[PDB]
Formats: structure tokens, C-alpha cells, sequence
């Protein structure tokens, strides 16, 4: 099975760089050419470049001369993009994507979250480590909101399969 | 210039069984000089990555359901739905690669008006419904997660210089 | 360390008639040593600016529906709706002005878990509640049509 | 009636700096402390500083220490804040409020949105290839403003056919 396999998820602050990575299996690499494209959240597909790994050869949208880099390693099946400099204009889903007559083969996607201090120095060590376990139990909140919500979307559907 | 892909319309309501109709207008013709026209239409289900649907404007992919045709030419097309069913909601997007750079459309949402004749489904449809929630939670749950990843940073940050 | 707010439910689902009980809990105690306690509660309908509904924990502000109350005390505070109309959906937080800085709870949803029971006062209210979301939305959509048109005048006129 | 009139929304690139305002009728300007406080919308609201305007004194929260400089004018009866160096984590709704038991009032809120680059690759564009994309962009707008539009005009019918033969 064709696989294309992407690099977990990214946490940066501004200005930074990151380089990600999208490991194909299940065909020979270097016969079709490695696209990739960017994603914000609730938007539209952006195309950025691609790379022809039999020959290194790279096209890049003009939108991301300079913040995209493409290239590939052969011994190991795996096509990289570095983005550069990071704002948070870039903080979105960026999927790799085998071409052939279109888009037929594409990878789970690279979510990069691009964060924001100075103040925290005038608190003590203490109170940083409390507000840092005070934040735990604020997460699961969310989470068990999201949970709930999804709960009372399945019980119907649940129900119709139950009732059969 | 980059090309303009205009679809129409953004969000599309429906009921299951309807017929659905999506069109999409390029700002200059994609009919190729070697005369293919290279028009794909996708589909990318809530919180899954796109899937290929049609290519050059009405070529179904192998393993395409019967139900979706892809048709026009120049510069209008329109993707078909013959009866609308609950795996079908999603996103949809036109994309164009006669012309340099490759372009999208912003997407078609097609989704419920207000939905349901649930025990009429069968109960495939109704596990499959409830498999295509599970990436939906998993999106929202992670963007959950990475926002308090960066409410840690800055805190565990100052604790280190301290 | 300044004071956090932290609130429960994050949501509350309900029909206009039953209790509401929204908690706020503090980090520090909110007892002054000048023996008052400086808890607030708000209520921000989406697209609008926050109202004051409880100052000190426990007193009502001239105007708020009787309807209303608070209670607690050090850090432990509770917001409570006898019978919830349609005016009081949306989102309620606390605050506290005991320590510097002033900080500010992230806030309930107040929500509607059938409208053929409502009147027609009820239902007017709703209606007009939709104005404010729209317009919040509909300017997002301007202003970032302005910061798109930027780039291209920016363009033009650097000929 | 007491009313605090803030001025309209801004566009600001990054790095640049913003002031607005904050008019005060119906009240005597120098009783009472103005407050400014941040919504970044989804998110808790943050308290800025005060300025006091009978003396002209201020206080900061250490977290905005630098960002932000309060002022006021008894002739006009206006507050003012300017923020400085935006990035793009200064996108956000800001309100002044009047303060007593508690914030009685508010301002409508100021909406400050800090662009982003895109000039880098347009400088190599023809003025008419620019004119033309400008143009588009509004038909682009008017599409997704009616999105919204229509997106509310469904959440309306069910409450105005309960109004219509009620």
C-alpha cells in the first residue's frame, strides 16, 4: 500500500525554522513527483512546490520563494520542506502529495503551531510551577467539552444501530 | 498572474438523496495548448486529508463512486451529485495545473440543512457516520493540546532561568 | 503570580425556565484585608460590550433583574439564574480587583441545549441577539479584505 | 446618559504604531478612572492599565509594561491609548471602561487587525495584471460576506416563522 508517511506535529516560536519530513513506501520514490501544499485551518488548499526526486529538480509558487525549501534523500524514500523564519501566517496543516494524474496519494498532513515571558521574571519559582500544573486540569476541561459535544452527536446514531 | 478559481457556491445545503451541483470558474481558460484540460475536483472530509474524485474534467479516479460526474470546458465546470449521501459531506475543491502556478478553488462546503429518516440507513451508513466523526474530534482535541503546548512554553521557559 | 480565574462549566445547556449555577474559583483568596472581597460577575452577549451584573460577590447592580444572585466567599464563588430567560444566553465571567492586576474568568456558555412555547417578546429579543454576531462577522470579513487590497495598492503605486 | 464613544476600527503592518480613542460624554471626565482592557476574540479578557484623569496618573500591568501608553485631555474628555511595535499577537478587540463597583460602562470596542509580505513577489506584476487582481478582490468579498448572510438568515427563519402566525 502507498503510504506517505508525515512528521508529527510542530511547535515553534516566531522567526524560527522548521523542516519536516514525508516518508513514502509502497513505490518506487523516485518515479513521481513530490508536491506539497499548505493549509490554514478553516481554508483553502495553497499550492507551495514540488521536487522530482530523480533528478532534484524544484518549482516553487512565488508565494513561497525563499520561505519553502524542497528537497529529498533517494536512500531513504523521504522528502523534506524546511519553511523558514516563521510568523504566524504560516501556522497551518502542510501536506505532502504524490502527483501523477492529480492529487491521488497525499500524506496525513504536518501541523505547525507558530506561539507567541519578560514579566514572569518578576514571579517566583513556586508560583510558576503552580500555574504550570494549574494549566493541566484547564486543559482536560476542554477536552471533556469537546468530548461531550461529540457524545451527543454519536447517541442518536448509536441509538438507530442499537435499535435494529 | 496566478489563476483565479472562483466556486460557486461556498456553502451548499442539502438533503440526503438530493441532487447536488457545484461549479467552478477559472479567470482564464485551462483548455491546454496540447488540448487536455487540466481540471481535478477533490473531496476532503472534516479533520482527513483530500482525496482525488475526477481529473481532467470528467475522468472519474479508479474507485470513484458512479454517483459523481465531472463536466464543462474553458473556463466553466461543474461537479455532479446523483443523490447525496452522509459519506459524501465535505469539502470540495476544484484545482487547475494547465497554468503555472497550480491553483485551488476556496472550497465548496456541502452539509446538512438540518439532518437525520435516520432508522432508514442502513447500518453500514450509520458506523461509517460515526468513523467519519472520529477524525473531527481528533482535529479539535489536537488543537486543543498544541494551545496549551504554548501556554506552557513561556512558564516552563522562566523556570529554567530562574 | 498574579490571581488566576477559573471557571465551571465551560458550557451550560439549558431551557428558559430552569437553574443556572456558573462556578469561579480563584488561585488566591479574594478577602481584602480591609475586609471586603472584590468579586465581580459579567455578562457579554456575542458582539456586544460586557455588563455588570454583580460587584463585592453578593451585591446586584442598579438594573439587574432580581433573578440574579451571587454568593461565596475566599475562593469560592458561584453565579446563580432562578428561572433563565432568553435575554440571559451567552457568556457570563467573573473577575476579581482584590490584588493588582485585575484578572478576568474566560467566561460560561450560557446556551439552549421548541420555539412555538416562547412569546413573541422572547423571540424578538432572540432575533435581534443574531444583529451583533453578524455584523462581528461580517467586518472580520472587510478588514481582511483591506489587509489583502494592501499588498496589490502598495504595488501600484510604486510604479 | 453616559456613553463612551471609541473611535473605528484599525489596519495597522507590523512594527507600526497605533493610538486611539476613547470619548466620554455624559459624566464629569476627571471623577471617574478610565480602565483599557484586550479580547482577542475566544479568549479571556486581559486588563491593560488605567489612567487617572484628575491627576493624570497611571498604572500598567506588568504584562503590558512597554506595549501600551495611556493619556487623556480634560478639554476634550478623551482617553487615549497607543500601542507600540504591533505584531500580530496585538490583533484583538480593546475597550475602555469606566470604573466605580465595578465597570458600570463600556466602550463599543476598538478592533485592531496587524496585517502580514505578499509585496515581496508583486513588484514583478504589470499595473494592469495588479489592477485587474484588485478588482477581483471584491467580488471575492461580496461572495463570502453573503456566506455570512445567508449562514444568519437560516438561524433567523425558524424564530421568524414562530413570530409569522403566532
Amino acid at each position: 500500500e502507498v503510504q506517505l508517511q508525515q512528521s508529527g506535529p510542530e511547535l515553534v516560536k516566531p522567526g524560527a525554522s522548521v523542516k519536516m519530513s514525508c516518508k513514502a513506501s509502497g513505490y518506487t520514490f523516485t518515479s513521481y513527483v513530490m508536491h506539497w501544499v499548505k493549509q490554514k485551518p478553516g481554508q483553502g488548499l495553497e499550492w507551495i512546490g514540488y521536487i522530482n526526486p530523480h533528478n532534484d529538480g524544484t518549482k516553487y509558487n512565488e508565494k513561497f520563494k525563499g520561505k519553502a525549501t524542497l528537497t529529498s534523500d533517494k536512500s531513504s524514500s523521504t522528502a523534506y520542506m524546511e519553511l523558514s523564519s516563521l510568523t504566524s501566517e504560516d501556522s497551518a496543516v502542510y501536506y505532502c502529495a504524490r502527483k501523477l494524474r492529480g492529487f491521488a496519494y497525499w500524506g496525513q498532513g504536518t501541523l505547525v503551531t507558530v506561539c507567541s515571558y519578560e514579566f514572569l521574571k518578576s514571579w517566583t519559582v513556586e508560583d510558576l510551577q503552580k500555574r504550570l500544573l494549574a494549566l493541566d486540569p484547564m486543559m482536560e476541561q476542554e477536552i471533556e467539552e469537546i468530548r461531550q459535544k461529540y457524545q451527543s452527536k454519536r447517541q442518536p446514531i448509536l441509538d438507530a444501530i442499537e435499535a435494529k | 498572474m496566478d489563476v483565479l478559481m472562483t466556486q460557486t457556491p461556498l456553502s451548499l445545503p442539502v438533503s440526503l438523496g438530493d441532487q447536488a451541483s457545484i461549479s467552478c470558474r477559472s479567470s482564464q481558460s485551462l483548455l491546454h495548448s496540447n488540448r487536455n484540460t487540466y481540471l481535478h475536483w477533490y473531496l476532503q472530509k472534516p479533520g482527513q486529508s483530500p482525496k482525488l474524485l475526477i481529473y481532467k474534467v470528467s475522468n472519474r479516479f479508479s474507485g470513484v463512486p458512479d454517483r459523481f460526474s465531472g463536466s464543462g470546458s474553458g473556463t466553466d465546470f461543474t461537479l455532479k451529485i446523483n443523490r447525496v449521501e452522509a459519506e459524501d459531506l465535505g469539502v470540495y475543491f476544484c484545482s487547475q495545473s494547465t497554468h503555472v502556478p497550480l491553483t485551488f478553488g476556496a472550497g465548496t462546503k456541502l452539509e446538512l440543512k438540518r439532518g437525520s429518516f435516520l432508522k432508514s440507513w442502513t447500518v453500514e451508513d450509520l458506523q461509517k457516520r460515526l468513523l467519519a466523526l472520529d477524525p473531527m474530534m481528533e482535529q479539535e482535541i489536537e488543537e486543543i493540546r498544541q494551545k496549551y503546548q504554548c501556554k506552557r512554553q513561556p512558564i516552563l521557559d522562566a523556570i529554567e532561568a530562574k
